[PDB]
């Protein structure tokens, strides 16, 4: 029974950092691949980035390249984004998000089904 | 980019509802499926998936919910609108890098 | 028919960059293989092993590679996975038999045999039987892409050799011995 649980949102100037975790239970964390996305008026749902299972890969939205990053500790379960210089428009909120179906734990398989989704958290 | 339409639908109690989703380009992925799926998000909590596959129920989706769809354009389904439906649907394919979403449609009770 | 040439040769190219010996005018002994305890898998598809000498083909393919023991089962039809997706697949079809034994003592290395590479990113599956042997850093959305930078990753990686050498022998001239 996947769950994720975000915290760690907060209101953030123009230029600085805030970084994100996610707490992920109901399934073996390591076995997955996990990822970012957030909702704003703007963009509605947007994907940000996903991290691999093992913790190797890291693949960004264009809007978010190379000012986020994404991150992985197995060793708590925890899902995190750092977000650095954080702009006016990255407000949004924050949800974690990954998949129920591993079976096929390769890029791009992972994006076709993001059916497990947090709470989500906001961040301005 | 996904579109969908009509932006707000508004649905009177008990009657059936239905959402498009138009996709700038083919959602069919390099091994033949359509990764289209749609989410439905209660104001204040997140969303949730229905439908997969374009018209695929998930485990514990009730049975008014379906769909149907090829290419580019696409629909989400209901049978009837329940008050415990309030809320946005969303269109979201993960056929092409990166996955987007639909700006989603707004469902009234 | 040169098999001893395929299963004792020594050394075996990588799954992705599969190496196809072709193997026709010629007398196909597979009692020599049928019966032996070289081979930890001996699994043929819709054809019977023990009357492999009585089935005569135009030609026979020995696709040869080493790939992980874990993998071994995705050279197989029907099949899905890192390997069977992007490094060597075998169609949905009959096909001839699969041959694999342990090669901790020959290929494996206390400290991880790297020289055997495999690919797990690529711009769709490959077809049956079909070679992708290119190395181009691999981008998510087919734009141009340099490594290390952010979405710019190498599609190959490398095995951490226990490996098991394989030998397909994929049928379409070559016959088994009579019986005098
Ligand atoms: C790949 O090489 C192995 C050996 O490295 C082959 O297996 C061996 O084949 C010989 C020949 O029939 C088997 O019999 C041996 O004959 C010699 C003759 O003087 C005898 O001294 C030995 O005691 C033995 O009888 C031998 O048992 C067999 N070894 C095993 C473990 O099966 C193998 O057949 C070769 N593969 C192919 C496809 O040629
Ligand atoms: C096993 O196959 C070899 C192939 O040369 C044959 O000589 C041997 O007699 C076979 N074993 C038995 C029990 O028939």
């Amino acid at each position: 029974q996947a769950q994720l649980v975000e915290s760690g949102g907060a209101l953030v100037q123009p230029g600085r950092s805030l970084r994100l975790s996610c707490a992920a239970s109901g399934f073996t964390f390591r076995n997955y691949a996990m990822h970012w996305v957030r909702q704003a008026p703007a963009t509605g749902l947007q994907w940000l980035a996903v991290i691999t299972s093992d913790g190797r890969n890291k693949f960004y939205a264009d809007s978010v390249k190379g000012r986020f990053t994404i991150s992985r500790e197995d060793s708590k379960n925890t899902l995190y984004l750092q977000m650095d210089s954080l702009r006016g428009e990255d407000t949004a909120v924050y949800y974690c998000v990954t998949q129920r179906d591993n079976s096929r734990d390769y890029f791009p398989h992972y994006f076709h089904d993001m059916d497990v989704w947090g709470q989500g958290t906001t961040v301005a | 980019v996904l579109t969908q339409s009509p932006l707000s639908l508004p649905v009177t109690l008990g009657q059936p509802a239905s959402i498009s989703c138009r996709s700038s380009q083919s959602l069919v992925y390099s091994d033949g499926d359509t990764y289209l799926n749609w989410f439905q998000q209660r104001p204040g909590q997140s969303p949730r998936r229905l439908i997969y596959q374009v018209s695929n129920r998930d485990s514990g989706v009730p049975d008014r919910f379906s769909g149907s769809g090829s290419g580019t354009d696409f629909t989400l389904k209901i049978s009837r609108v329940e008050a415990e439906d309030v809320g946005v649907y969303y269109c979201m394919q993960g056929s092409h890098w990166p996955p987007t979403f639909g700006q989603g449609t707004k469902v009234e009770i | 028919c040169p098999f001893g040439e395929v299963f004792n040769a020594t050394k075996f190219p990588s799954v992705y960059a599969w190496e196809r010996k072709k193997i026709s005018n010629c007398v196909a002994d597979y009692s020599v293989l049928y019966n032996s305890t070289f081979f930890s898998t001996f699994k043929c598809y819709g054809v019977s092993a023990t009357k492999l000498n009585d089935l005569c083909f135009s030609n026979v393919y020995a696709d040869s590679f080493v790939v992980k023991g874990d993998d071994v089962r995705q050279i197989a039809p029907g099949q899905t996975g890192v390997i069977a997706d992007y490094n060597y697949k075998l169609p949905d079809d009959f096909m001839g038999c699969v041959l694999a034994w342990n090669t901790r003592n020959i290929d494996a290395t206390s400290t991880g045999n790297y020289n055997y590479k495999y690919r797990y990113l690529r711009h769709g599956k490959l077809r049956p039987f079909e070679r992708d042997i290119s190395n181009v850093p691999f981008s998510p959305d087919g734009k141009p892409c340099t490594p290390p930078a952010l979405n710019c990753y190498w599609p190959l990686n490398d095995y951490g050799f226990q490996p098991y050498r394989v030998v397909v022998l994929s049928f379409e001239t070559v016959c088994g011995p009579k019986l005098s």
